């Protein structure tokens, strides 16, 4: 009679719908991704755009039921979801448009390769050719080439390409009451009719830069030991105060340092902690490592994998007779399928990579119980977080020793954990002043606070005054560089990788202290604590039918992202920084520059 | 002194869906439960009012056994004084139960790849079922005030939905057959024991 009980039963029947033909679509996927073929891709695509046909029908029927009429906020939520029309709203041949457009540099930058002036027919992707060249060559010269290359090729191609979609994107926002498409994605993270819990949209923005400003010490003086090492490397190269030429971050972006640890190591002549000989001498494969990853999640009292993982998931590359496209990922097929899509070479790295996606399964696991458009994560950012913490809270050398897989008598000393500390920081530390400029960049660029003949004039100035990121070659307008990275150019949504990295340290430092450990933060194990397993499986088990800042009190006792815990896991760190920079200026000019000398 | 048809009943190839749970009748009949008990081929045997042993010596009247099919997770929801879709809408248990409940997985049979539709399950109703009633309509759903007149469309839904049955799901989520026993007591003789 009312609205409320009517949209119960609507989505009661939406639910019974969807979770068949998401099980026929995601399972066509699947069957493509082990075994690629033609009719593989006929079946995929088939299912997919049926599922996609039904849940655009099932949109437009829904939007029939007023929202403001719900009060049960479960309802309100799965109702607010669905209702969400999106790029269904504009004119079809805009949306043809956009399909073309999206179509356009997607391939572009899938199938876009580079070769010298002196062979136009011996040339390569930048997987793996392009990938190599910035993450392993020395050479000055070719990794700016490289950089200047790619940054020509696919930058001027998507730069006008890009200035339409934008446009386009912008209208498709504005259709639906979003100011632009910015805010859209911002709308992830929106919180509203809870008190002493609501987030408005803006305040994500506060909240991230607010962070970003406490987090800053620690990357300039990261920053400023790099500096010091690669002048120690490329003297003739580098001014001992100005910024970090891009072209020599150990890739073509430097989304990641983790290439410049073995130019950076402190401690060169120390061997470093690597159990991958200690693996191999003791016939360990497959089904080793991910047993082994599945009794560690036992031990903290969260459930074990049920055997259909074992059974159907592909462990082991299918030999040489039938190829897969296998990047490491976890796949709920939804209606109790659980199944793991790797490639897994027998070494150290990929037995942290089990962890991670195995903690996917786990946190995928969990929320089984809620409805189906509840089942997701909290935000855009709890996933990885669930995944990062249990492959670095599995990697401490007491964890490594627990399972025989050490040496017992391997000591620990200071050079050993400012080695281990200095790894994480180039891998963590290092992304986020890159992932936060690239997002406030897009943001800025969507809120038109830009002209657009001066996007790229702005962009090289953020990093300039952010990530010590300086140009090596004069890049105009008629590039559009940031497109020739993947999420740019495929038009994803990039702060996720921030929430993850400071949800991530909360986390661990919550967990840990609940463990009663007694000592730093990084050689903390939470193994065979249930206390700490209890605490997260309280927050697990909720899925989205909370507001995010709910399920975050319910583990870290905070209502907000908060930088504390990751300086406190990285203060030794910092402490031997602060001794180390002694000798070096923290800190760069913005005016110097490699081209115009 | 002829053996009661347990044969027949629980182990046939065919079972039949739950809306349209099938019933059988027992009497004039001997009974041999200890087989059931001791096969220890069910991955669930539960009941209320009755030893599993002393049930062999005991006399009834009537013995009734429904049997259908139904999904991993649901099958705790057959139980006196439990609330669901099986319990609300298909299948009913009344609290002052007698028999007994017997539930194996089937994921063997009733799934196949591609999905195995011929299981069915009313997904609304208007009122809750009372206690061994079953309804076999599809008159379709008023799920507002416009009267639907049998069309499919807005606030107008269709009150059975299939089981996507499939040979690649979970534990709570492959088949499971059920049968569930019950007897009773009337002042005619009890014709049913052994
Ligand atoms: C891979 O796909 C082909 C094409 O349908 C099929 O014949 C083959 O059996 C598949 N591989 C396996 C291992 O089933
Ligand atoms: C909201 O609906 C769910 C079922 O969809 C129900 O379990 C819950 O109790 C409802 N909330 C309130 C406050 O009644
Ligand atoms: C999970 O752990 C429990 C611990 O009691 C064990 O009984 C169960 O067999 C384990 N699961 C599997 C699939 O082995
Ligand atoms: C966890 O407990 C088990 C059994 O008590 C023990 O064998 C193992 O070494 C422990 N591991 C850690 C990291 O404490
Ligand atoms: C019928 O056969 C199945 C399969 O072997 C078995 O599990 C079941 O116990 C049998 N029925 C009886 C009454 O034993």
């Amino acid at each position: 009679s009312t609205i409320e009980e009517q949209a119960k039963t609507f989505l009661d029947k939406f639910n019974h719908e969807a979770e068949d033909l998401f099980y026929q679509s995601s399972l066509a996927s699947w069957n493509y991704n082990t075994n690629i073929t033609e009719e593989n891709v006929q079946n995929m695509n088939n299912a997919g755009d049926k599922w996609s046909a039904f849940l655009k029908e099932q949109s437009t029927l829904a939007q029939m039921y007023p929202l403001q009429e719900i009060q049960n906020l479960t309802v309100k939520l799965q109702l607010q979801a669905l209702q969400q029309n999106g790029s269904s709203v504009l004119s079809e041949d805009k949306s043809k448009r956009l399909n073309t457009i999206l179509n356009t540099m997607s391939t572009i930058y899938s199938t876009g390769k580079v070769c010298n002036p002196d062979n136009p027919q011996e040339c390569l992707l930048l997987e793996p050719g392009l990938n190599e060249i910035m993450a392993n060559s020395l050479d000055y010269n070719e990794r700016l080439w490289a950089w200047e290359s790619w940054r020509s090729e696919v930058g001027k191609q998507l730069r006008p390409l890009y200035e339409e979609y934008v446009v386009l994107k912008n209208e498709m926002a504005r259709a639906n009451h979003y100011e632009d498409y910015g805010d859209y994605w911002r709308g992830d993270y929106e919180v509203n009719g809870v008190d002493g819990y609501d987030y408005s949209r803006g305040q994500l923005i506060e909240d991230v830069e607010h962070t970003f400003e406490e987090i800053k010490p620690l990357y300039e003086h990261l920053h400023a030991y790099v500096r010091a090492k690669l002048m120690n490397a490329y003297p003739s190269y580098i001014s001992p105060i100005g910024c970090l030429p891009a072209h020599l971050l150990g890739d073509m972006w430097g989304r990641f340092w983790t290439n410049l640890y073995s130019l950076t190591v402190p401690f060169g002549q120390k061997p470093n902690i690597d159990v991958t000989d200690a693996m191999v001498d003791q016939a360990w494969d497959a089904q080793r490592i991910f047993k082994e990853a599945e009794k560690f999640f036992v031990s903290v009292g969260l459930p074990n994998m049920t055997q259909g993982f074992w059974e159907n998931s592909m462990l082991t590359d299918p030999g040489n007779v039938q190829k897969a496209v296998c990047h490491p990922t976890a796949w709920d097929l939804g209606k109790g399928d659980f199944r793991i899509l790797m490639c897994t070479k027998v070494t150290m790295d990929d037995f942290l990579t089990a962890h991670h996606e195995m903690g996917h399964i786990q946190y995928d696991m969990a929320y089984a119980a809620q409805p189906f458009l509840l089942r997701n994560g909290a935000n855009e950012g709890f996933h990885e977080a669930v995944g990062e913490i249990m492959s670095l809270s599995a990697a401490t050398p007491k964890h490594l020793k627990s399972i025989g897989l050490l040496s017992p008598d391997f000591q620990e000393d200071n050079e050993t954990e400012i080695n281990f500390l200095l790894k994480q920081a180039l891998t963590i530390v290092g992304t986020l002043p890159f992932t936060y400029m690239l997002e406030k960049w897009r943001w800025m660029v969507f809120k038109g606070e830009i002209p657009k003949d001066q996007w790229m004039k702005k962009w090289w100035e953020m990093k300039r005054e952010i990530v010590g990121v300086v140009e090596p070659v004069p890049h105009d307008e008629t590039y559009c560089d940031p497109a020739s990275l993947f999420h740019v150019s495929n038009d994803y949504s990039f702060i996720r990788y921030y929430t993850r990295t400071l949800y991530q340290f909360q986390f661990q430092e919550a967990l840990c202290q609940a463990a009663k450990h007694e000592g730093p933060l990084h050689k903390c194990d939470i193994s065979n604590s249930t206390e700490a397993g209890q605490k997260l499986f309280n927050m697990l088990r909720l899925g989205k039918s909370e507001p995010w800042t709910l399920a975050l009190e319910n583990v870290v006792g905070a209502k907000n992202m908060n930088v504390r815990p990751l300086l406190n896991y990285f203060e030794p760190l910092f402490t031997w920084l602060k001794d180390q920079n002694k000798n070096s200026f923290v800190g760069w000019s913005t005016d110097w520059s490699p081209y115009a000398d | 002194t002829n053996l009661c048809p347990f044969g027949e009943v629980f182990n046939a190839t065919r079972f039949a869906s739950v809306y349209a749970w099938n019933r059988k009748r027992i009497s004039n009949c001997v009974a041999d439960y200890s087989v059931l008990y001791n096969s220890a081929s069910f991955s669930t045997f539960k009941c209320y009012g009755v030893s599993p042993t002393k049930l062999n010596d005991l006399c009834f009247t009537n013995v009734y056994a429904d049997s259908f099919v139904i999904r991993g997770d649901e099958v705790r929801q057959i139980a006196p004084g439990q609330t669901g879709k099986i319990a609300d809408y298909n299948y009913k248990l009344p609290d002052d139960f007698t028999g007994c409940v017997i539930a194996w997985n089937s994921n063997n049979l009733d799934s196949k790849v591609g999905g195995n539709y011929n299981y069915l399950y009313r997904l609304f109703r208007k009122s809750n079922l009372k206690p061994f009633e079953r309804d076999i309509s599809t008159e379709i759903y008023q799920a507002g005030s416009t009267p639907c007149n049998g069309v499919e469309g807005f606030n107008c839904y269709f009150p059975l939905h299939s089981y996507g049955f499939q040979p690649t799901y979970g534990v709570g989520y492959q088949p499971y057959r059920v049968v569930v026993l019950s007897f009773e007591l009337l002042h005619a003789p009890a014709t049913v024991c052994g």
